[PDB]
RNA sequence: CUUUAAAUCCUUUAACGAGGAUCCAUUGGAGGGCAAGUCUGGUGCCAGCAGCCGCGGUAAUUCCAGCUCCAAUAGCGUAUAUUAAAGUUGCUGCAGUUAAAAAGCUCGUAGUUGGAUCU
């Protein structure tokens, strides 16, 4: 949770008009669960998620 | 039918709530602040508080020109001030609801002992009290929890058998003069 | 860095109001936290009080948010009470504490017996009611404490009361009915009529009337 | 981290202990 | 039931024996530890971890 | 509305006495019948005369087996279901033994697990239990 | 020596009497109520724990143990009676539409309660 929070204010701060973090897996437990660290505007579907939203 | 009197009471109440914490806190630095041993020597004196303050406060209720009140509120004021927990130009019957328990653990003969230097701990006083080293006015007291009265703090001293005060040493030093 | 959207934010910020007292006085709304920040600030302290999770079926299961119970004050004023529910602990714990500054009212003390020095405790006996829960307050001798359970104990000391006899009928195990009785009755402190409030009222001018030329400059 | 720790296990076995150290973490001294 | 396992587990278990340690300490000086452990020369440290026996 | 008058007190002494009974904890301690129901007769602990080793299966959502013990008691011949309690503490008993029973900690009611027993061993051939079990003492025989 | 009928015990004194000052402090506990370890090994809905909720089906914060920590402390667990908590017996001071509960309706003796008014 922190870890993604750092993260994700750094990307907020240096100026991206919006981002998404997941981290899936077992962080605590057996069964294992997701996250999502989400911030700003978000475009799912369409062409401009070709250049506008950078993922990895 | 005996020569007996079975009359005794008991000197302590233990709390509603055993485990609870910030009582649990402020009795322990009541008890590391003043040397005492378990927790009962602080209920102990929490217990001679609750009945000042109620005595006092069933006197509260009669009028400022009743009989008892003005003789048993006299009385006890008069202990309060004799033992040295208030001062003498409080003795209204309502700076007995402004004593707490500090006051009343200032004046046992440990602290006493550490406050005028025969000591050089809180700890260091219990056990010169304990080892016999310690007397008030002729008369070796042995009682950490002698509440000390007014007229009887200019007199503590080194109880004159001892080997700090009187000067025969004890059991260790005159053994290594015998290995001398 | 605080910009204030309220006349009385304008006014605040600028000096103007030299306390919080004319602002209760005048009995206005505070819509900005930053204004109890400004006042009171440095000597509050809050207290998170519960945080309970609730839950609202959907079809896809059961969708989870997080009520926090923030109880907050300054120990010989004023109190506040905020509920805040969100999807994170962390933002219905600040959303909560924003609330509880919010809500933040003065306590009326008085003293049990003779009057002499500061007061102490409720100055009558003083009742509060959230939904099956009543309190009641009671006014004690110097020196007894808050006799009370452990939940409006922690509010009693935040407002200042040194002591203080208490009552609870009710449900008392939902803690936020239990908290919001005890907030209702040392709100009503300062709405009882006792005798020495009987003097007639010499007004005087609102902040918004006093400062009415100061505030078109902005 | 025991706001994560309360967020995810607060419906498991372990909700009495992670709210207790939720709570620990939270009121402190 | 079947009363054939009784005591199982309890006749089961690697005997490990208790470890030589101290003398602890008794009475007013054990009180005098544990006040100097909690509250005179308490660590500025991090703090609201305060719990002690903590596992990591 | 109650009544309300001055001169009303037997009305309201009266009335509370007849409404006493219909509570049960003032029932059960004052009628009678409970305690000649009750198989100690009112005693805290009870001596008896192991029968057999009953062994009695745990209640619902929860499963085991709690090793008991069938006790026919001294002073009334009454007979009595007793768990005893911890592990290994049956391999203490033997049959025809003598056996100090304590109730469970409901007073006569049955504790969670375990159905219809209300007692539980205490000492065995006039040693405890706890001695047995931390191994201080030794089985007498 | 003193005490006592005579003794003991305590008080007072010789001499000996402490370094792992081994001249070792215990009884219950560590999920929540409720102070205090989702440390390590074992067992695997078994043995057992647990007043209540619950724990245990191969990573057990709960069983059997080791360590560590907590509470009271020359004392601490358990069982049963009883009192408070219980405004869950209610005079103070409860309830009665739907949660347990207003008699089918009315008359009526005892009981209980009874309007102003006199210096």
């Amino acid at each position: 949770r922190r870890a993604c929070y750092g993260v994700l204010r750094f990307i907020m701060e240096s100026g991206a008009k919006g981002c998404e973090v997941v981290v899936s897996g077992k962080l605590r437990g057996q069964r294992a669960k997701s996250m999502k660290f989400v911030d700003g505007l978000m475009i799912h579907s369409g062409d401009p998620v070709n250049y506008y939203v950078d993922t990895a | 039918p005996v020569a007996r009197s079975w009359v005794c009471r008991k000197t302590y109440v233990t709390p509603r709530r055993p485990f609870e914490k910030s009582r649990l806190d402020q009795e322990l630095k009541l008890i590391g602040e003043y040397g005492l041993r378990n927790k009962r020597e602080v209920w102990r004196v929490k217990f001679t508080l609750a009945k000042i303050r109620k005595a006092a406060r069933e006197l509260l209720t009669l009028d400022e020109k009743d009989p008892r009140r003005l003789f048993e509120g006299n009385a006890l004021l008069r202990r309060l001030v004799r033992i040295g927990v208030l001062d003498e130009g409080k003795m209204k019957l309502d700076y007995i609801l402004g004593l707490k328990i500090e006051d009343f653990l200032e004046r046992r003969l440990q602290t006493q002992v550490f406050k005028l230097g025969l000591a050089k701990s809180i700890h260091h006083a219990r056990v010169l009290i304990r080892q016999r080293h310690i007397r008030v006015r002729k008369q070796v007291v042995n009682i950490p929890s002698f509440i000390v009265r007014l007229d009887s703090q200019k007199h503590i001293d080194f109880s004159l058998r001892s080997p700090y005060g009187g000067g025969r040493p004890g059991r260790v030093k005159r053994k290594n003069a015998k290995k001398g | 860095e605080w910009m204030p959207v309220t006349k009385l934010g304008r006014l605040v910020k600028d000096m103007k109001i030299k306390s919080l007292e004319e602002i209760y006085l005048f009995s206005l709304p505070i819509k900005e936290s930053e204004i109890i920040d400004f006042f009171l600030g440095a000597s509050l302290k809050d207290e998170v009080l519960k945080i309970m999770p609730v839950q609202k079926q959907t079809r896809a299961g059961q969708r989870t948010r997080f009520k926090a119970f923030v109880a907050i004050g300054d120990y010989n004023g004023h109190v506040g009470l905020g509920v805040k529910c969100s999807k994170e602990v962390a933002t219905a714990i600040r959303g909560a504490i924003i609330l509880a500054k919010l809500s933040i009212v003065p306590v009326r003390r008085g003293y049990w017996g003779n009057k002499i020095g500061k007061p102490h405790t409720v100055p009558c006996k003083v009742t509060g009611r959230c939904g099956s829960v009543l309190v009641r307050l009671i006014p004690a001798p110097r020196g007894t404490g808050i006799v009370s359970a452990p939940v409006p104990k922690k509010l009693l000391m935040m407002a200042g009361i040194d002591d203080c006899y208490t009552s609870a009928r009710g449900c008392t195990a939902t803690l936020g009915n239990f908290a919001k009785a005890t907030f209702d009755a040392i709100s009503k402190t300062y709405s009882y009529l006792t005798p020495d409030l009987w003097k007639e009222t010499v007004f005087t001018k609102s902040p918004y009337q006093e400062f009415t030329d100061h505030l078109v400059k902005t | 981290d025991p706001y994560e720790d309360f967020q995810e296990n607060w419906n498991t076995k372990h909700s009495s202990g992670v709210t207790r150290e939720l709570m620990r973490e939270l009121n402190g001294g | 039931g079947s009363l054939a396992r009784a005591g199982k587990v309890r006749g089961q278990t690697p005997k490990v024996a208790k470890q030589e340690k101290k003398k602890k300490k008794t009475g007013r000086a054990k009180r005098r530890m544990q006040y100097n452990r909690r509250f005179v020369n308490v660590v500025p440290t991090f703090g609201k971890k305060k719990g002690p026996n903590a596992n990591s | 509305g109650k009544c309300r008058g001055l001169r009303t007190a037997r009305k309201l002494r009266s009335h509370r006495r007849d409404q006493k009974w219909h509570d049960k904890q003032y029932k059960k301690a004052h009628l009678g019948t409970a305690l000649k129901a009750n198989p100690f007769g009112g005693a805290s602990h009870a001596k008896g005369i192991v029968l057999e080793k009953v062994g009695v299966e745990a209640k619902q959502p929860n499963s085991a087996i709690r090793k008991c013990v069938r006790v026919q008691l001294i002073k009334n011949g009454k007979k009595i279901t007793a768990f005893v309690p911890n592990d290994g503490c049956l391999n203490f008993i033997e049959e025809n033994d003598e056996v100090l029973v304590a109730g469970f900690g409901r007073k006569g009611h049955a504790v969670g697990d375990i159905p219809g027993v209300r007692f539980k061993v205490v000492k065995v051939a006039n040693v405890s239990l706890l001695a047995l079990y931390k191994g201080k003492k030794e089985r007498p025989r």
